[PDB]
RNA sequence: UAGGCCCAGGCGACUGUUUAGCAAAAACACAGGUCUCUGCGAAGCCGUAAGGCGAAGUAUAGGGGCUGACGCCU
RNA sequence: UCUACCCAUGUCCAGGGUGAAGUUCAGGUAACACUGAAUGGAGGCCCGAACCCACGCACGUUGAAAAGUGCGGGGAUGAGGU
């Protein structure tokens, strides 16, 4: 049976990428929160 | 006219098809073509607004000419072709000037006929004239509403209207649906009744033919566990002489 | 011989007895082809102190003269009788007035007692494979009961409210637990009303052939594309063809119930 | 006096919605109008024929019904709307669809302006006068009860033991049961229909009381 | 490695679609029939609005209900 | 990125059957519609592999597997699968 995760590099960058986050306001808020916590990796 | 298939299968019982006895070509003209993609009843937001739509064979738009306005320059009908977008057939005209156009095909058009549109054109099938010039009693189609646009009314398959009166600065016309109303006298109209008059006797005969034509299944509201809607202060009510009470 | 008597037949008697009080009038369906043998003494013993009318359904398949004579015999016997065709309403219009005339005594007594007249409650009873459900469907015009071309279709009694005028009670067919006279059993099996997988079809076919030879020699002569009256059965059986040695018995019984022959009666 | 019979008639100045009656104590008259119902025993509700059924009309008819009084639904002003065939049934059927809670009330049509069929109002009134004050025999009433429960043996199981009448107006009845908790409003309404069909009992409400095994 | 066959009754005309993971059916859809609204910035819908679908289509054409092949009764 | 529906562009379906329209000869005729003969290759047509489903039975149920396996079964040029 097909499991729910079928990896693909293009869609991952198009949806959870840095520029997609920076395009809208809520993505910028997400980036700000992740910077505040101090996570080593942010966006995707 | 109408062809009946023999019952060689369960899905062919009672299926009837057209005859295509008024087609002289099978290839359109590259000049008068344009792309046309399919929408699924969605809109600019992507949400569904109209149900029972979507799918079907691909089509290409043919640029019809509903405005005419090519006065003088007599034209000769070159061919009559089938159009998938509308319910009628179209005709290609090679104007003597040189430019070719597409028009709706009225019933009775033979290849080689000479047509002409303008205030001095005579009364015969295929011509186009302002409503002032045409006399009482004629049958016309491709009615215009305001001068400068193109053929709003009565241009489907086998539909016709009639001229009744010539009251000043207007014309009394009766439409296909028993309506009687006045139209601005400077508007244009084409003589004759639209062809392909037997289009309404065709039996689809199968569930998949409507799928080909682009119609999706309809679910009754019961298992989904006479009020007039015309506006009551709508304009153009002063022009409606006799209502559509049928 | 013939013994068919399942348990739902036994339960039907008890249910009818337990719901006897509500009944106003009784309709007793009786086949026209065999009017005397189709009566059920077992259910008649339970049924007493109640007015009733004899109905002769499937009257199109029987000879008119013998049915009318039997109608006279029932009438002068001391009971009302009628001839009806269920599939097409022939005598269905003249039963409501008869019921009204019969029950008028109690109706006027109740009316003078000071209450509004109410609906007539009728109970339909008879042997299986007779029109006790088709008649109800015709009377109600609704097609509400289940009908079939084999005995034992319905299994439980049911109330049907025909307008504000009638309340009908239906009932599965009932047969007496043990037969006594073999001729009656043979006639019943010929007419149907039995599962036909419990009995011997060869004896039924023999009885049919001998009755035909005795009564309708001309109809036996015409038969189906053959003209002879020999002493045995094997002459007619091998008309149209290893061929079925005696399975043709079914054929003999197949057409007769469908009236491939003309109308007849066994009386 | 009408047909050698005396009568008393009272007007009530109309009634409007409770929410929008925020007047300057001029609505104090509505209390007077409500008082007349208590002293009256036959109620005539009047609806306009030119206008359709308004939601407030159903509410007003509620007060009369909850007071246990005979009701005769009346419509006026037919001179406005068309008088024709099947225009009788258009409002006759529509009233039944909307005014379900009262079905016993007879329906009368008359226009006061043109005085059409005005004299027919009293024939309705006198008939309604008797039914609001009527008693049925104890023997007969009981005999009808178990006929209804026999054909509908779906009351553990609720048991019916006795039935009789208490009041003349309106006709109250009490049934002795093993427990009144088993009584269902659907079944209680069922008993009323059978009683209303056994006899006339036209144009008057009926109330049924239930008593325990005692 | 390759079709078991023959009779009699219901139900649904047929091919198809459904409760991923208990119910594949008589349930849904379907071709045909019928009622109702709509004269064009149409009627209906999505959006607070701008802006769109219907359609670049015009009453033999589009929305919304009820039934459900085709032969004999309504 | 699983599943529901839609949009634009690609791609897949071993073999074998039945024989519609049309066309030609032609009893028939004055010629038909109807005989037959030849040609023709239509179908939400038939049998059946790849592919897609999931009707029956058995096993497994701290399983090889948090929906599988084995033997039978349905569709298989279309309202198809991807
Ligand atoms: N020719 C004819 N057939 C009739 C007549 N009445 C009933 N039938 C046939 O009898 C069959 C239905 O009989 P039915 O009334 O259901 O018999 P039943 O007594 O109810 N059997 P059960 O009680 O077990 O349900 C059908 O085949 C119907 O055609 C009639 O008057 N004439």
């Amino acid at each position: 049976m097909k499991r729910t995760f079928q990896p693909n590099n293009r869609k991952r960058s198009k949806v959870h990428g840095f520029r997609s986050r920076m395009s809208s306001k809520n993505g910028r808020l997400v980036l700000a929160r992740r910077r505040r916590k101090g996570r080593k990796v942010l966006s995707a | 006219a109408i062809k009946k298939y023999k019952p060689t299968s369960n899905g062919r019982r009672g299926m009837t098809t057209s005859d295509f006895a008024e087609i002289t070509t099978d290839k359109p003209e590259k000049s008068l073509l344009a792309p046309l993609h399919k929408k699924g009843g969605r809109n600019n937001q992507g949400k569904l607004t109209v149900r029972h739509q979507g799918g079907g064979h691909k089509r290409q738009y043919r640029v019809i000419d509903f405005k005419r306005d090519k006065d003088g320059i007599p034209g000769r009908v070159a061919t009559v072709e089938y159009d998938p977008n509308r319910s009628a057939n179209i005709a290609l005209i090679n104007y003597a000037d040189g430019e070719k156009r597409y028009i709706l095909a009225p019933k009775g058009i033979q290849v080689g006929t000479e047509i002409m549109s303008g205030p001095e054109a005579d009364i015969k099938v295929g011509n186009a004239l302002p409503l002032i010039n045409i006399p009482v009693g004629t049958v016309v189609h491709n009615i215009e509403l305001k001068p400068g646009k193109g053929g709003q009314l009565v241009r489907s398959a086998g539909t016709s209207a009639q001229v009744l009166g010539k009251e000043g600065k207007y014309v009394l016309v009766r439409l296909n649906s028993g309506e009687v109303r006045m139209i601005l006298s400077a508007c244009r109209a084409s003589i004759g009744q639209v062809g392909n008059e037997q289009h309404e006797l065709i039996n689809i005969g199968k569930a998949g033919r409507s799928r080909w034509k682009g119609i999706r299944p309809t679910v009754r509201g019961s298992v989904m566990n006479g009020f007039k809607t015309r506006k009551k202060k709508n304009k153009s009510d002063k022009f409606i002489v006799r209502r559509r009470k049928n | 011989t013939i013994q068919w008597f399942p348990g739902h037949m036994a339960k039907a008697r008890r249910e009818v007895t337990e719901k006897l009080k509500l009944i106003d009038i009784v309709y007793e369906l009786v086949d026209a082809r065999i009017p005397m043998s189709s009566r059920n003494p077992m259910i008649e013993d339970i049924l007493k102190n109640k007015p009733r009318i004899m109905l002769l359904n499937k009257a199109d398949k029987a000879d008119a003269a013998v049915t009318q004579q039997w109608k006279e015999h029932f009438e002068n016997q001391g009971i009302r009788s009628l001839s009806i065709n269920s599939v097409n309403g022939q005598g269905l219009n003249q039963i409501v007035p008869a019921s009204k005339e019969i029950l008028q005594e109690k109706f006027d007594r109740m009316r003078a007692k000071g209450v509004k007249p109410r609906a007539i409650r009728a109970l339909i009873i008879g042997i299986p494979n007779v029109g006790k459900s088709t008649l109800i469907n015709r009377l109600a015009k609704k097609n509400i009961a289940k009908t079939g071309d084999r005995p034992g279709i319905t299994t439980s009694q049911q109330w049907v409210k025909v307008g504000k005028e009638l309340e009908l009670l239906d009932t599965p067919g009932i047969l007496w637990p043990k037969f006594e006279d073999e001729l009656v059993g043979l006639r019943l099996a010929v007419t149907g009303a039995i599962k036909d997988s419990i009995i011997n079809l060869q004896d039924v076919a023999v009885f049919g052939l001998r009755f035909l030879e005795e009564h309708y020699p001309e109809r036996l002569k015409e038969r189906y594309g053959l003209d002879e009256i020999p002493e045995d059965i094997a002459e007619l059986f091998d008309a149209i063809g290893l061929i079925n040695y005696d399975k043709t018995t079914e054929v003999i019984i197949r057409d007769i119930r469908t009236e491939k022959f003309g109308r007849l009666s066994f009386e | 006096t009408y047909n050698q019979q005396e009568f008393v008639i009272v007007d009530t100045a109309g009634m409007r919605k409770k929410g929008k009656v925020y007047e300057t104590t001029e609505k104090y008259s509505v209390l007077r109008a409500l008082k007349a119902i208590d002293r009256s025993e036959v109620v005539a509700v009047v609806l306009d024929g030119e206008e359709g059924i308004i939601e407030q009309d159903k509410r007003i008819a509620g007060y009369a019904h909850e007071a246990g009084k005979a009701v005769v639904i009346v419509v006026n002003k037919w001179d406005a709307v068309d008088k024709d065939e099947s225009t009788m049934k258009e409002f006759e059927e529509n009233i039944r669809d909307h005014f379900q809670f009262l079905d016993y009330a007879p329906i009368l049509f008359m226009s006061a302006l043109t005085k059409k069929r005005i004299h027919t109002l009293m024939p309705a009134i006198i008939k309604a006068s008797e039914n609001h004050s009527l008693r049925v025999q104890t023997n007969v009433l009981n005999d009808v009860i178990m006929d209804a429960v026999a054909m509908n043996p779906t009351p553990s199981r609720l048991k019916i033991y006795y039935a009789t009448q208490v009041s003349v107006k309106p006709p109250s009845f009490v049934v002795f049961v093993n427990d009144p908790e088993l009584m269902h409003f659907s079944y209680e309404r069922f008993l009323e229909n059978r009683i209303r069909d056994a006899f006339g009992f036209e144009g008057t409400p009926i109330k049924i009381f239930a008593r325990a095994r005692k």
